[PDB]
């Protein structure tokens, strides 16, 4: 948080990448650094590699790599996931007669439908378009 | 409730009046995310995109999603509807249907051509009965090894149908020819025929089987694509 | 026993522990490794005529050399020798007491004044109607050089003088104590 | 994709137009589901995406309602829509797992370390050249463009003199402009979140930085103006690396009537003109689906060689000869020549670029090699037996040719009608089906007309040079 | 330690249950939140 | 093998009379004699 894309590339992505070199069946590494302080490393493996073994070996190298990061980065915590960007299905939720409001639909999807479907057999990841309810405190600087 | 949050105490002033949360901010129920805007056919809508898990049958997971969703659908709020906006599985079903149709057409056409040559119905039924035994046995065997019914193994079967009737066509043809040239009982003619053509049968099978073997041993994505053809074709050739 | 599973299991059981460790220990970093294979070769980097500073050689190897060699066809791991330098503040008790300052005062001033600020976006998502522009807002706040540390304001003297860090400490880019220096044929050098 | 620094409202209006266009296609489109602020390139307010569902294939039978047809009508859209950077309708890959979209995927690397500006200049040259190359369409960058950014310079000297700590500045400005999730409250038995952030009116423009105050060590409030300045800059939002090297991604489509390989070639020639334009030391890499394509094309020669070798060796072992295997492999080109001829002719007359040198063509070629060898063994093994019986090479081989001409022809025509339905397939995977079908049918024909003549001649030549 | 079943649920059990999707071969989950402060989550996987 | 070591003994009572806390003494000598890592800066893209 707070760093420029160039600082991110210099201090996070390059060191994680340098540690990630040397994995068993690796094909190519694609990476990006964003001005909002976010780093992304994508590891593509060769055909016929076990995905679970790939994940655990990434974690085994990342364990030691994490000590070489800035402390601000270590505080947020770095995460390891395996998935494919494409989508199998998209479901839509809507009100045909407008009885139910958009915020009601969105909160209901987030509260009642997302978690059970993401535990369905064979589903890898679930992306949601629409937010759930939250308590917002909107401050006025002048009054503060 | 928001009124409760509005009432959260902050401090006291030098005069002594208290400052609460309402005194410096606006309190409300809002979203936990504001960065997207979704619509279905131009109307506000929520969306759930599902991504499949690392080597799982898409058709199975789609059916499972639908079952779970159908169970959930009972407790919907009044005025809630769902509908698939983007699904790929109908195309899969359609392509499988098509490939099976081609297989059926091919078996019919092979029957017709060989009945054109082996003009007898008794004659031509003998190769025709080989099609089921070989096709079903091939399915069984490759299923033992973990292969599935995809378009690649089905293209392989369609490609095999014309080659799997070869040994039988050869066998029958010799017997019929023998029975025409020498008019003897079918048993004697068939024994003489099998004595004559064993080497032809083995050569035919040997070359056809050897041709597809090497591609089974290739790596990569291309190797996975090759292996379906190789295994299916080789198994049928031996069974034939 | 699969070495990868043994390592992952050990470092998963480690996660339970760390919340009980000392905070100093946590910031240094707890690392887990396994035995594995040995060195194929060890390379050394040095300047024959002492023209370049050892620090310059260390920087050059760490920047240019270390990353591309990792990417050579058969390499498994790449380890540098020589560690890296650190910023070091050496206190003087006499000067500290003359101003009635403590070590904790210096620690607090160091953490307060060397920080990274975050400022969000222009036109963030719930935006005022008719908002035209959406842009990132980055701030530069961390100290960059050693003179910036030397000038860290500490306090004000009764006569009005400005007591900064330089008035009680010696500021110098120094070594990281944990890893010590390595020398090739009796001269400073860095190895891979 | 919208221009840099565009808000969610502009993106929404562009997408409203895009929605109207697709829904007004009543004969082809059924539904469209759009999201503003989301793309595969990343999350950001100037990006959007739409999932368009067509009507059932049975309903769409007119050329006008084919998928390619709609893509062009929509590709007009980005030309008409003014605010957008581009609006590209795209198609899915044949195997959706291997990529997100169809087309080519290239990674341009700065393999000589010349910096971000030089790499962007090279990419702009490439885009310009690709735009006017008639074999390509829709060539675009897959990422984010350099954007204006606001930069805040905090005076540490003034801040320290004023009594204000940079850590307190971080806390105040971070919570005020960015927002923070503090803790949870429970709604209807569900745990939900509590967020604190400055109100929208105080966080829109750089003037609104002057609204916020920090409390110093003395406990008084000092305005943000007292220790920070702010300025407008120009920088990259997102930096990319491909294999340890700074890089940018370029994607696009083959033009109608052009094959995937031809487009890839086209792209490469364009990349080849960089050194002559004063741009040096840039290399590319063909990632993703393009990578898969290149690897498949490459290994066909080994596959053909290995198949031919194994057949040669099995023939040698079975018939205890070396002449018979050479005879049989000598007739393989007659079988193979039909496959290539028919696939090429079908491509040119049909206008279909799917009839190409793809991976289904390779299996068809292997099948044709097998058919060729089978036809030859049938006659030569019988001729060899007849010669063992004590008949002349010429007489025995002519006799065997005569006797086996009937089963050969019927087995070959069996194989030929066995694949005819694939070649004459229509819809739902017809492309691959036609590849296999056309290859095998051409092979069958040339083997049935040229091969049958060449089998006996090669046999007699070889056995005459090597007698007995 | 020190907590009631309600606070255990709210502060631990649902927090940890909301992360437990995406696991391969999962059948069902059982949880309980006790008045001694203890939280249990048992994840059951498919055969094989 | 064992080596000589030096031990500091702080008189809680004398410190009390002198009006100095135990925690202050501990922090003082922790920082002065033991050293402390505070936070890091980026020096030309290198974390130090
Ligand atoms: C005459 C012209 C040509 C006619 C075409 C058939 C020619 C002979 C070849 C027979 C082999 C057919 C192979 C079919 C492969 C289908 C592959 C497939 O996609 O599977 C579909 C289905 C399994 O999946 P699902 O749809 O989920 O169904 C399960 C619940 N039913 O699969 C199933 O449910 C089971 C399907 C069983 C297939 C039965 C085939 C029986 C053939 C019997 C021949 C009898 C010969 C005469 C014998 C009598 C004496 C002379
Ligand atoms: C006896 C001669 C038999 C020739 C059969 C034809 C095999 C063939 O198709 O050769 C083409 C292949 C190169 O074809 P291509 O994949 O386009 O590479 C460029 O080139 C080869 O595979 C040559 C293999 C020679 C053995
Ligand atoms: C043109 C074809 C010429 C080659 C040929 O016709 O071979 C015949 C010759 C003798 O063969 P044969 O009469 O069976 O003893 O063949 C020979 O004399 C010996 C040939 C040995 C072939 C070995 C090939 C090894 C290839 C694997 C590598």
């Amino acid at each position: 948080p707070g760093a420029s894309a160039e600082t991110v590339e210099n201090t996070v992505t390059q060191i994680i990448e340098q540690q990630m070199n040397g994995l068993d069946g690796l094909r190519y590494i694609s990476s990006n650094s964003a001005g909002n302080g976010q780093a992304s490393i994508q590891l593509n493996f060769e055909q016929g590699v076990d995905p679970d073994i790939a994940q655990v070996q990434v974690q085994n190298k990342l364990q030691s790599a994490t000590a070489l990061l800035p402390e601000d980065v270590q505080r947020q915590g770095v995460t390891v996931t395996k998935s494919g960007a494409s989508f199998l299905q998209v479901i839509a939720f809507y009100s045909p007669d407008n009885n139910l409001s958009d915020s009601d639909i969105k909160d209901y999807v987030n509260s009642s439908i997302k978690e059970p479907l993401s535990r369905v057999a064979g589903v890898g990841e679930v992306q949601v378009f629409g937010g759930s309810y939250a308590m917002r405190i909107w401050l006025d600087p002048a009054k503060l | 409730t928001p009124e409760q949050f509005k009432n959260i105490f902050l401090k006291n002033t030098a005069s002594g009046a208290e400052v609460r949360l309402k005194d410096v901010a606006r309190v409300e129920l809002g979203s936990d995310n504001y960065q997207f805007d979704s619509k279905f056919n131009g109307k506000p809508a929520a969306g759930l995109a599902i991504k499949i898990a690392t080597g799982a049958n898409a058709l199975d997971t789609a059916e499972a999603v639908e079952q779970r969703l159908s169970e959930l659908r009972k407790n919907y709020p009044t005025g809630l509807a769902d509908k698939l906006a983007y699904d790929t599985t109908p195309f899969i079903r359609l392509s499988i249907e098509s490939v099976v149709h081609t297989l059926i057409e091919a078996v019919i056409l092979v029957f017709i051509v060989m009945f054109l040559f082996l003009q007898n119905w008794r004659a031509t039924i003998i190769p025709t009965l080989a099609v089921p035994v070989v096709v079903l046995g091939t399915f069984a065997v490759i299923n033992i090894f973990g292969f599935s019914i995809n378009t690649l193994t089905m293209f392989a079967m369609v490609l095999a149908i014309g080659l799997l009737v070869d040994d039988a066509i050869v066998v029958v043809e010799n017997v019929e020819r023998v029975m025409s040239e020498d008019h003897t009982d079918p048993v004697t003619a068939t024994s003489r025929s099998m004595q004559q053509i064993s080497g032809a049968l083995v050569g035919i099978t040997s070359v056809l089987t050897a041709v597809f073997v090497p591609m089974a041993f290739f790596g990569g994505t291309t190797g996975v694509i090759y292996r379906q053809f190789s295994i299916t074709l080789v198994t049928a050739m031996v069974l034939s | 026993v699969d070495p990868d599973i043994a390592q992952v299991q050990v470092q998963n059981k480690l996660q339970s522990a760390t919340a009980l460790l000392p905070e100093d220990v946590q910031r240094q970093g707890v690392t887990v490794t396994k035995s594995g294979a040995s060195f194929l070769q060890v390379i050394a980097f040095y300047s024959p005529d002492n023209n370049l500073s050892d620090s310059d050689i260390k920087d050059y190897v760490n920047s240019s050399i270390k990353e591309p060699l990792s990417r050579v066809a058969g390499v498994g791991e790449v380890q540098v020798f020589g560690g890296s330098y650190a910023m070091r503040i050496w206190l003087d008790p006499a000067k500290l007491t003359s101003y009635q300052l403590t070590p904790s005062d210096i620690a607090t001033a160091l953490q307060a004044q060397n920080s990274q600020v975050a400022v969000g976006q222009l036109g963030g998502a719930p935006a005022v109607q008719g908002q035209v522009l959406n842009a990132t807002v980055n701030a530069q706040s961390l100290l960059q050089t050693p003179e910036q540390f030397k000038n860290i304001f500490l306090k004000n003297t009764a006569s009005g003088a400005e007591v900064r860090l330089k008035d009680v400490a010696r500021v110098e880019l120094g070594s990281d104590n944990y890893q010590f220096d390595s020398k090739f044929n009796g001269k400073p050098a860095a190895g891979l | 994709q919208l221009p840099p620094n565009a808000t969610l409202d502009r993106t929404g209006k562009v997408i409203d137009t895009m929605t109207n266009f697709f829904m007004n296609e009543k004969d082809t489109v059924e539904s469209i589901f759009t999201v503003s602020g989301f793309s595969f390139t990343g999350v950001g307010q100037n990006a959007g995406i739409g999932f368009v569902k067509l009507k059932d294939w049975s309903k769409r039978t007119t050329p006008e309602t084919q998928i390619g047809s709609l893509i062009q009508r929509g590709m007009a859209l980005n030309m008409i829509i003014k605010d957008a950077s581009y609006v590209m309708p795209l198609q899915l890959p044949a195997m959706p797992e291997l990529g997100v979209t169809a087309g080519f995927n290239l990674q341009l690397k700065d393999s000589s370390g010349q910096g971000h500006e030089k790499l962007i200049a090279a990419r702009n040259t490439i885009l310009g050249l690709a735009s006017q190359d008639k074999r390509l369409v829709g060539v675009r960058p897959n990422g984010q463009e350099d954007t204006p950014q606001y930069q805040i310079n905090v005076d540490q000297a003034q801040a320290g003199a004023m009594g204000v700590s940079i850590a307190e500045i971080n806390n105040t400005m971070r919570i005020a402009w960015g927002g923070s999730y503090i803790n949870d409250f429970v709604d209807r038995g569900r745990v939900k979140k509590v967020y604190v952030q400055g109100d929208a009116g105080s966080r829109m423009m750089p003037e609104d930085l002057n609204k916020w105050y920090v409390r110093n060590n003395k406990g008084e409030m000092v305005p943000f103006s007292a220790f920070a300045t702010g300025e407008w800059t120009y920088g990259s939002p997102r930096l990319e690396r491909y294999n340890g090297v700074s890089s940018v991604n370029i994607q696009g489509t083959p033009a109608p009537g052009v094959s995937s390989g031809d487009a890839m070639k086209a792209m490469e020639e364009i990349i080849g003109k960089l050194p002559s334009m004063g741009l040096q030391g840039f290399d590319y890499e063909w990632t993703g689906l393009s990578l898969e394509e290149r690897e498949s094309g490459a290994q066909a020669p080994f596959l053909y060689a290995l198949s031919l070798l194994i057949v040669f060796l099995c023939l040698a072992a079975l018939y205890e000869s070396w002449s018979i295997p050479f005879s049989v492999l000598l007739v393989v080109p007659l079988g193979v020549i039909g496959a290539i001829v028919l696939t090429y002719l079908g491509m040119i007359i049909k206008g279909d670029p799917n009839l190409s040198n793809n991976i289904y063509f390779q299996v068809a070629i292997i099948a044709v090699i097998g058919l060729s060898a089978k036809n030859a063994i049938l006659i030569v093994e019988f001729a060899k037996e007849l010669q063992e019986k004590g008949e002349d090479l010429l007489d025995a081989t002519l006799h065997a040719a005569k006797m086996r001409l009937r089963p050969i022809i019927m087995t070959t025509l069996a194989f030929g009608f066995g694949v005819l339905p694939l070649a004459l397939s229509t819809g739902a995977g017809a492309g691959s089906q036609h590849s296999v079908g056309f290859g095998v049918l051409g092979g069958v024909l040339s083997a049935t007309f040229l091969g049958i003549f060449f089998i006996p001649v090669f046999y007699v030549w070889i056995r005459s040079i090597f007698k007995y």
